[PDB]
DNA sequence: GCATCCGTGAGTCGAGAAGCACAATTTAACACTTTTGTCAAG
DNA sequence: CTTGACAAAAGTGTTAAATTGTGCTATACTGGGAGCCGTCACGGATGC
């Protein structure tokens, strides 16, 4: 199947590691490969530098390095025995008395630093985690326009999150500038006083404009020396306080001048000296030097708005949803914001204990405590929001996951607190953003993705690369460049005809601003590297993409992530260009290291000898069990003695061909109606899919049973369970664990375990009843596990652990746990979902035997059929054109590459269809047939629609149907024509994860609540199906009185009209009626612990009493 | 003494109490000062009100120490091994009377109670009192199978005499008092406390021929 | 009879002193070790009921016949243990506390 | 007067209606102090005891309607 | 008012 | 749709009186084991099983059947209740 | 105070807001007959009053109780009766009940517009007490109790319990409902069709009712037991019986898209 | 929903608000589905 | 009158860190004693 | 209908380990610590 490419851009770059957003930012923070002396004030170095050293105020505890140990144990050691992957931390501290002038020094080991796996993902209790980046307010200086007044502007200064207040500088009306902190307001004037600033001084500098500065002096507060004004706010901030000058200091200097207190950041501190045109020391607004307070930023704050507020040219407003504006916090800066935390938590140990007992025998491991850093960094990795159970459906499902970008999380917008300005598709967004992928529903444009060529700089700021052009012809030189960065220049499109280097064009579209123009090439500063660098990873796996509504395309994205790993996947025969890539940066395969030949190759493992002598052995994951149930496993794609050069595929990953991305199959497709089976979505499957193991997938589940120790006894997992025949105990071993390669179904037993009967007597019928057969009742009763209801398959593995064992660590009160994993091997069924990468989804609603399904001239059969209906509401047109190159492709055997927005045009698929027809009619001619008399019934009707045109031999009219697409398809009911020609070709269809095998519940009865005693929920548990409000409305406007009362007592909550309802069904009479509900009691008596008198009354204000006088005294 | 279970004020309650105790026992004559021997009384009584009510199960003062020790040795020796100590390690640093059995034994006395609203998801939409069955009263299917039984028990006696029936209604409890014993019933038909036994154990034979012919009564024995 | 209205009004403390069957004295809950409630506590036996039907906690009572009977030893009436959902107590406040419903 | 959808039902003189939507600390209380007396006309109060809403079936026009046969009614009407 | 330890502080200062 | 539906919603005043009446004689039926049946032999619902032809099971079907007929009587404050079933037990042993 | 599984204690919230209470209660008890300072007996005596508020209504007034070591609030007497979780809304005015199902749904063209199909694994839970009755009086099971055991497991069941759940259903209805309920057509009776698979088969005509197409929606289940459950259903919730719409009183369930096509 | 006289006994009230509010997506949120709720 | 504050709402399914002394109180053991329940004898 | 015998099984009783509750330390110590933050809108109500 030889490949023909589409296109005539050539790019100059090619894509970027996908995963580097994950994988650099977690070796910045960590930097466990840099020689110690090297390491620069970055990531968790910092962390350590700002709170060492702990003083008392003569005892101070240094920081001078420190370093990483090997994990305890692999990653697959980890994920069978429930452990964390992660490395020890060493600290190595030093404690100098000030008074002796004594250093005693040690190594202190601090904990355990959860480690990043190649692929990057972590390994959190045994669960692979994706630590997903946020995106936030960019800390700096803004100037916002006044929303209540006109001509009035606000300056707002914001440090990093949860390292500072917000800061808030305005012009009253009465024109004095007012200054709010923690929702307090107070006159700016005071706090400037504070900084040493005199009215000369403000006058020179804030004195050349309107009247603003006028209401920034008053007398009263400048005559007071700048101690004075620091009491007098110290009371205007936290008013009641003992004003003192001890506590006046310190309360200031740590509101906006501590360096532990507020950070504004390198990202804020670079965004000040932008802005501003200064530059800052540190990362203060004030600082406290010399026993006194030193403006850094206040000054110059008020500067910019007394000019934007007087009119100067120069100055503007700032936009808060611009993405120069708005930054990401990936997973390295997260961890290390809750390293810090926890450090400090130490900190205020090391001191409240280096100041009580035996002081002068001190050593810094007797100081420090790590239990709180260590806890705070366990807590991040397992109870965050940020931190998401890995998604590993499919290979490309991972990869999508840690390219993921929320403004949720802690620290972020809410669902409530975010509004239609955050959804929205900035103009900055072009190449740092993907426009169209997005979670449909509440949360859509919350959640985003990075776009493609998109790299996020040291700052946070996402930047996209762009051409050089110099002098009206294209250079190779790529330029990334961020948002703001990027509004100064004339930017010209990836599509822009060219004659070698030069432009070609004599008009060139081009934005400025984010605008549409259209310029010449003289004007023209840069240029796009692609198309693709505007869209996602996922949204770039669409072939004529340029074909497709957005909002369906959004589905086509979304839905390839939920396609299911097939065992018989083939990559689509058109395909856009990333389907290698994709497969190669995800981990999936394997890959040869350099040149060499393969020496040995098997089902489990491949070894290799390389040029340079040595041998490797590259053990193969099979039939692994991923986070879904999907089963991962690698295939081996090579054989004995061949030679393999550098970077050569060795073993295909999950859904993968020959190194190609595979996620469904191609199957023949007819788009027309078929006897209502397509009404409204659904799909019409022929039986030959099933027959040669299409759409057939293998998945995994695990049961888990433990053994604890009881007051009662222990529970013993053992294959003597009382009451039982042999036929339910014939698989289970001697152990009581069932044997591996046994076929299990609903009601089956997989380990046998009895646990001791809690002392009770038993009821005086029962007693007779044991006395009759002369049976003794036992101490042990029957506990085992059993498959659940509609689950089933073969057994494949069991791990049995028990305490004591290497690494296990089993909690308290548990002597043993058994795990069983049983697989079954999925075919397509009635019910299942299947999609296409256009946004186009169904179920499948009937399965024809191949003797119904239309067929082609020559005999062949079509696959699916699909509704044209779904085509006009959705303008999702790109599956048309797909399928008129699939068609081509068929008989043509050939696959192709159609990258998006530069790729295969009509005029092009047209000539491949010409080619198409002589191998299609060419062939018929040459054993001796000539036009069939269906087919010339079909070509007179053809005609009569304007399809054909008149005067033409059949077969010219036979080739301008196929031209269009078009085929003459007869039924294999009737076996005559279809009244009119019918578009045939071939489609890449997926299937989706969403299998009705799974979602099939049914229940009469089971377990109840504990407080309400109504029935449970979810299929786990057993539980029933919730009967809302908005289902009770629909039985009040029905009338149905009796039918409601119903789901509201007997089958709900009624303990007593349950349980006689049962009783009367088993035994052929009516249900009697229903009494008052348990939830009713339950709401009584929550009202009378209220100290409120609720009483029922009768017809007569008399009392009555629901309880049954259970409750009367 | 903050972040040990009880609250600030608290805290500063019980310290005023025991400030109270130091009054009435301060001895001026000695010459010390009141904060010298007074912060004594207000640090037992801070910490004797944490042991006392800072969980929701209690635990003896007694046991509480003994926590409290073993979590001091078992982190004594996590940064001195390197790593999470076995429960052998911590036996063995304890002293003597301690095994690894005793230690897990006292863990797991202080594992706290877990409340019944605590979120699980994204939303404050689903809790964990949603998930934990009632195991209490009788489900609707054993509410059926004991009145079944009762029926077919009752035909079943209805085959023997009235006095048989009535001596293993009465000697088995199905009066819904407890088994008299035989010379209780003997007392209440005034015959010797053998002569129930006798038709008691007779009547139990016929029962069994009846059922053994019949098989009505077997399904039921679980 | 039938349920036809039902009223809500105050409940003065005479009134909520009727409803409770015993003061609640100690914050215990259960017993550490033996996992039963505790004498006192806010799941004392003797003020809301036996936990197991028809048996007294000391286990001198243990069948039907003995309905509606108090035993000596513990005090724990012979009931159903259903009562122990709708039965209730009181605290004794040592001083008067306002009802927040009616102040904020 | 003319008021709200929310005002209008907020102001009904039943409470076990009003304190199901909303303001139920409000609602409760205001009752309270006036011993206030449900007495069960709308819907919602009689979804939650669990009663026969007063509509359709359960409505008292139709709910005590009697059916008998030609034979039983002959014979009730001569045994008279 | 609002705060316990706040008027609590006040008052024992007094 | 149910058979005779529009003749059995034009003989009463109120959709929901016609409800009333053929759940009420439903009930009758299955407490006297359709012994009180207005059918007469060849007009008894059927049902076809494995075995052959059985009377329906089904009571709600029967009420609906008896009702088209004509030969029942409904309405309020017919007999009082007590005596109607009492002569229903005697008529009709169950 | 439940023992969960046999492991760990669960609790609810409300005993820790009876504890403090009961706390301060005690010590205000004890230095009051002590003779304490007024400074002493007046702070004690506000933080008793401020624990009757939390336990009355947490958050009102001042900053909320939480739980050592977290912060999530205690839930006081209001929340429990308050908010779309209280006790009015999620388990007075709606509720979970017995004999309901759920499954996807499938479009079956061949049904009449008073049918459904029903997956005959679903029909066999569903109809489970009914089942064991007919079982029992046919020659199948000798009992109830020995006919439940035999549905237990999946391999025992024979093929005369399929034979005796067809006639159990005979006649019978069911209601389909798929969320959300906007109108009263969105909950119908149908007559089950028992059906080899495991999809809800759904007839063409009553999608626009409903509002579903196939692209994978789910539908409930539920199944009147009495028979005034079951009268009303088949006279006044019938899909066959509604064909007008109450909001304007024109067709709603009327040609659709590809019988419109056809015509 | 029958093109008859109402019976007596219906759910009158239910009805006016499932058919007023089920449109109600169709409102495009002094226009729209704002106008209606501020009526 | 206005402002300024402050409460009340914002769709539905499913699947997700003290120690020790000594006294007061309870549980465990081994002893006896006393009802039970059985067994050769009519 | 019982008869005297056995063999307990159950009940009572004292002891002694074992758990649990309570009181006491004497240099001088004398007002806490975390928040910091993108909503929108009516009612509906004090205040000047
Ligand atoms: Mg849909
Ligand atoms: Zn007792």
């Amino acid at each position: 199947m030889e490949i023909k490419r589409f296109g005539r851009i050539r790019e100059v770059i090619p894509l970027p590691p996908l995963t580097e957003i994950q994988v650099e930012s977690y070796r910045r923070a960590l930097q466990a490969d840099v020689p110690p002396e090297k390491r620069e004030n970055v990531g968790i170095q910092a962390a350590f530098r700002e709170t060492f050293p702990i003083e008392e105020e003569g005892l101070v505890l240094d920081f001078l390095e420190y370093r990483l140990g090997e994990p305890p144990f692999p990653q697959d050691e980890c994920r069978e025995k429930d452990l964390t992957y992660q490395a020890p931390l060493y600290a190595r501290l030093q404690l100098i008395h000030k008074d002796t002038g004594l250093i005693k020094e040690d190594e202190v080991f601090l904990g355990h630093i959860p480690l990043m796996t190649e692929d990057g993902s972590f390994i959190i209790n045994g669960a692979d985690r994706v630590i997903v980046s946020q995106i936030h307010r960019s800390p700096g200086v803004y100037f916002t326009p006044d929303p209540a007044r006109p001509g009035r502007y606000i300056a707002s200064i914001i440090p990093l999150p949860k390292r500072g207040p917000w800061i808030d500088l305005e012009v009253e009306p009465n024109g004095v500038v007012s200054m709010k902190v923690n929702k307090r307001k107070f006159p700016l004037v005071l706090l400037l006083r504070v900084l040493g600033y005199d009215q000369e001084t403000l006058a020179r500098e804030l004195g050349a404009y309107g009247e603003l500065v006028q209401g920034l002096m008053d007398e009263s507060v400048f005559a007071m020396r700048p101690e004075e004004a620091l009491i007098r706010l110290f009371t205007l901030l936290r008013p009641g306080d003992p004003p003192k000058r001890d506590k006046a200091v310190a309360y200031v200097y740590g509101l906006i001048a501590d360096p532990r207190r507020y950070d504004l950041g390198e990202a804020g501190r670079y965004k000040a000296e932008e802005k501003l045109g200064i530059r800052l020391s540190g990362r203060t607004l004030a600082r406290f030097e010399d026993g006194e307070f030193k403006d850094e930023v206040f000054l110059p704050t008020l500067r910019y708005l007394f000019a934007l507020t007087a009119g100067v040219p120069g100055h503007e407003v700032d936009d808060i949803d611009h993405l120069g504006n708005r930054r990401i916090r990936t997973v390295g800066e997260l961890m290390t914001d809750q390293f810090r935390v926890g450090l400090a938590r130490l900190a205020r140990g090391v001191r409240e204990r280096m100041l009580m007992g035996s002081e002068d025998s001190l050593t810094p491991a007797k100081l420090v405590n790590s239990r709180p850093l260590e806890a705070a960094i366990r807590e991040f990795f397992s109870r965050s929001q940020l931190s998401q159970f890995k998604d590993e459906t499919n290979p490309l499902s991972s990869l999508r996951h840690k390219r993921r970008i929320s403004a949720l999380g802690p620290g972020g917008l809410t669902r409530e607190r975010a509004g239609f300005d955050v959804r929205d598709v900035h103009r900055t967004h072009y190449g740092r953003i993907c426009p169209v992928e997005t979670p449909e529903g509440a949360n859509i444009g919350l959640i985003t993705s990075l776009a493609a060529y998109a790299r996020v700089d040291e700052l946070g700021f996402i930047r996209t690369p762009y051409r050089r052009v110099v002098g009206g012809v294209v250079t190779d030189e790529v330029v990334y460049m961020t948002a703001t960065e990027e509004d100064r220049y004339t930017i010209a499109q990836a599509n822009t005809p060219l004659e070698g280097n030069r432009i070609a064009a004599e008009r060139v579209v081009a934005r400025r601003k984010g605008e549409p123009v259209i310029v010449s090439p003289e004007e023209v500063e840069f240029m796009d590297v692609s198309p693709k660098q505007v869209f996602s990873v996922n949204t770039n796996l669409i072939p004529f993409l340029e074909h497709d509504d957005a909002n369906r395309a959004l589905m086509g994205s979304n839905m390839q992530t939920q396609a299911v790993p097939l065992i018989r996947a083939q990559a689509p025969v058109v395909m856009t260009g990333l389907e290698e890539r994709v497969v190669r940066d995800s981990l999936a395969a394997l890959y040869a290291e350099e040149d060499g030949e393969v020496a040995k190759v098997d089902g489990n493992r491949i070894v290799v000898r390389y040029e340079d002598g040595r041998l490797v052995e590259y053990p193969l994951r099979r039939f692994y069990r991923s986070n879904q149930g999907t089963a991962l496993d690698q295939r081996p794609r090579v054989v004995v003695g061949q030679r393999v050069r550098k970077g050569d595929l060795l073993a295909d990953g999950p859904a993968s061909e020959n190194g190609f991305l595979a996620l469904g199959q191609n199957v023949l497709v007819a788009i027309m109606p078929f006897d209502g089976y397509n009404f409204e979505d659904a799909i019409v499957i022929s039986e030959e899919l099933l027959k040669r193991d299409f759409y057939t997938s293998i998945h995994i589940e695990r049961y888990e049973i433990e053994a604890r120790d009881t007051k009662l006894g222990p529970e013993r997992i053992t294959r003597d369970i009382p009451h039982l025949s042999e036929a339910a105990l014939r698989d289970l071993d001697e152990e009581g664990v069932v044997r591996i390669g046994a076929e299990v179904k609903p009601g089956d037993i997989l380990v046998g375990r009895t646990s001791f009967k809690g002392e009770s007597e038993p009821t005086p019928e029962e007693r007779l009843l044991r006395s009759i057969f002369g049976e003794k009742a036992r101490d042990v009763k029957d506990t085992s596990l059993r498959v659940p209801p509609g689950e089933g398959g073969i057994v494949v593995r069991t791990v049995r652990l028990r305490r004591g064992d290497p690494g296990v660590e089993l909690k308290p009160g548990v002597r043993e746990v058994v795990r069983v994993y049983v697989a079954q091997k999925r075919k397509l069924q009635v019910g299942d979902k299947l999609a296409n990468r256009h946004g186009n989804k169904g179920v499948v609603a009937k399965i024809l035997p191949v003797e119904d399904m239309p067929h082609l001239p020559d005999g062949t059969p079509v696959d699916v059929i699909l509704n044209p209906l779904g085509v006009p509401s959705r303008m999702n047109l790109g599956q048309i054109l797909e399928t008129h190159l699939g068609l081509a492709g068929y008989f043509l055997g050939q696959r192709y590459i159609s990258p998006i927005f530069d790729g295969a045009k009509e005029p092009e698929i047209k000539e491949l269809l010409a080619q198409a027809f002589e191998v299609y009619f060419g062939k018929r001619k040459g054993e001796g047939f000539g036009v069939d008399k269906r087919e010339v019934e079909v070509l007179r009707r053809a005609e009569k629609l304007g399809l054909v045109t008149p005067g033409k031999t059949p077969e010219e009219q036979l080739k301008e149907l196929f031209l269009q697409g078009k085929v003459v398809l007869y039924d294999g009911r009737t076996g005559e024509p279809i009244e009119g020609p019918i578009v045939v070709g071939q489609m890449f269809i997926m299937k989706l994860y969403h299998m009705v095998e799974d979602k099939m519940h049914a229940r009469s009865t089971g377990p109840y609540s504990l407080i309400t005693q109504q029935p449970l929920g979810g299929k786990a548990q057993f539980g029933g199906q919730r009967f809302g409000e908005m289902e009770v409305w629909a039985l009040e406007a029905y009338g149905a009185a009796h039918t409601l009362q119903e789901m509201l007592t007997l089958k709900s909550d009624d303990i007593e009209g349950r349980n006689a309802a049962y009783e009367a069904i088993i035994k052929g009479e009516d249900v009697p009626e229903p009494s008052v509900p348990e939830s009713f009691r339950v709401l009584v008596k929550e009202l009378q612990a209220l100290a409120l008198d609720v009483q029922t009354l009768d017809e007569k204000d008399n009392p009555v009493d629901i309880f049954e006088g259970l409750a009367s005294k | 003494y903050t972040g040990r279970g009880l609250s600030f004020l608290d805290l500063i309650q019980e310290g005023n109490q025991g400030l109270i105790r130091a009054v009435e026992k301060f001895e001026y004559k000695r010459r010390f000062k009141f904060s010298t021997y007074a912060t004594w009384w207000i640090r037992q009584a801070i910490n004797r009100a944490i042991a006392d009510q800072a969980r929701t199960i209690r635990i003896p003062v007694h046991m509480v120490e003994t926590i409290n020790k073993l979590s001091r040795t078992a982190r004594q020796l996590q940064q001195e091994l390197g790593r999470e100590p076995t429960y052998e390690e911590i036996a063995e640093a304890m002293g003597p009377g301690w095994d690894a059995k005793r230690v897990e034994e006292t863990l797991k006395i202080a594992q706290e109670p877990v409340s019944l609203e605590t979120p699980i998801g994204d939303e404050k939409d689903s809790f964990y009192g949603d998930f934990i069955p009632d195991e209490h009263l009788p489900s609707p299917v054993d509410a059926a199978t004991q009145s079944l039984l009762s029926e077919e028990l009752e035909k079943a006696l209805s085959k023997l005499s009235e006095r048989e029936a009535m001596v293993l209604k009465l000697r088995k409890g199905l009066i819904d008092g407890r088994e008299h014993t035989l010379e209780e019933v003997g007392a209440f038909f005034g015959v010797t406390r053998e002569r129930i036994r006798q038709i008691e154990n007779k009547a139990l034979r016929k029962l069994k021929y009846h059922e053994s012919r019949t098989r009505k009564l077997r399904d039921f024995l679980d | 009879k039938e349920v036809r209205k039902v009223r809500i009004a105050l409940a003065s403390p005479e009134k909520i002193r009727s409803w409770s069957y015993g003061e609640v004295e100690k914050p215990e809950t259960i017993n550490y070790r033996t996992l039963k409630p505790e004498r006192d506590g806010l799941f004392d036996e003797r003020i809301f009921g036996p936990i197991k039907d028809y048996e007294c906690a000391c286990g001198k009572y243990k069948r039907q016949r003995f309905e509606g009977k108090v035993c000596e030893r513990c005090g724990v009436e012979v009931t159903k243990s259903i009562v122990r959902r709708y039965r209730m107590g009181h605290i004794e406040l040592a001083t008067p506390a306002a009802h927040i419903w009616f102040v904020k | 007067l003319l008021m709200g959808v929310t005002k209008s039902a907020l102001s009904t003189k039943s409470w076990l209606s009003a304190a199901s939507f909303q303001n139920t600390t409000h609602v409760l209380t205001e009752a309270a102090i006036a011993g206030k007396k449900d007495e069960l006309i709308g819907l919602k109060e009689n979804v939650i005891l669990g009663r026969l809403i007063p509509a359709g079936t359960g409505s008292d026009f139709v709910r005590f309607t009697q059916v008998v046969d030609q034979k039983t009614l002959k014979a009730i009407e001569e045994a008279r | 008012t609002s705060d316990p330890v706040r008027q609590y502080l006040h008052e024992i200062g007094q | 749709a149910e058979p005779g539906i529009d003749k059995l919603f034009g003989m009463v005043d109120s959709k929901y009186r016609l409800t009333v009446v053929v759940a009420k004689r439903a009930q009758q039926l299955l407490r006297h084991g359709f012994k009180n049946t207005v059918l007469e032999p060849e007009e008894r619902p059927k049902m076809q099983t494995l075995e052959g032809l059985f009377d329906d099971p089904n009571a709600v079907t029967w009420a609906m059947k008896e009702l088209l007929t004509g030969r029942l009587v409904f309405g309020e404050n017919l007999v009082p209740e007590d005596r109607l079933q009492k002569e229903m037990e005697r008529l009709y042993p169950v | 105070m439940v023992q969960v599984d046999g492991g760990r204690f669960a609790t609810s919230d409300l005993n820790d807001l009876y504890r403090r209470l009961i706390n301060r209660n005690n010590r205000l008890k004890k230095l009051l007959a002590q003779g304490a300072p007024e400074i002493i007996i007046r702070n004690e005596k506000r933080m008793l009053q401020e624990a009757v508020d939390a336990l009355l209504d947490n958050g009102r007034r001042g900053a909320p109780v939480t739980n050592p070591g977290s912060d999530r609030p205690l839930r006081s007497l209001t929340d429990i009766l308050s908010g779309k979780q209280g006790r009015f809304r999620q388990n007075l005015l709606g509720k979970r009940v017995d004999y309901s199902g759920r499954s996807v749904i499938v479009v079956g063209p061949q049904l009449k517009l008073h049918q459904c199909g029903l997956p005959k694994r679903m029909a066999l839970e569903l109809f489970k007490p009914f089942l064991l009755k007919k079982m029992e009086e046919k020659g199948i099971a000798p009992n109830v109790k020995a006919a439940r055991r035999m549905l237990e497991r999946q391999r025992d069941i024979k093929d005369e319990v399929w034979d005796a759940l067809e006639e159990v259903i005979h006649g019978k209805v069911v209601l389909l409902n798929r969320a959300p309920t906007l109108h009263r057509l969105g909950i119908q009776a149908f007559q089950p069709v028992l059906v080899e698979g495991q999809s809800i088969q759904l007839h063409p005509l009553v999608c626009e009712a409903f509002n579903a197409d196939f692209d994978g929606d789910q539908m409930a289940v539920h199944v009147p037991l009495s028979s005034f459950a079951q009268a009303e259903a088949r006279i006044q919730m019938l899909s066959a019986h509604n064909l007008l719409s109450p909001a304007s009183g024109e067709p709603l369930a009327k040609p659709s898209r590809d019988i419109i096509l056809g015509l | 929903s029958m093109a008859r006289p109402v019976s007596i006994g219906e759910a009158v009230g239910i009805v006016a608000a499932q058919s007023i509010g089920e449109p109600g997506t169709q409102l495009t949120m002094t226009q729209g589905l704002p106008r209606v709720i501020e009526l």
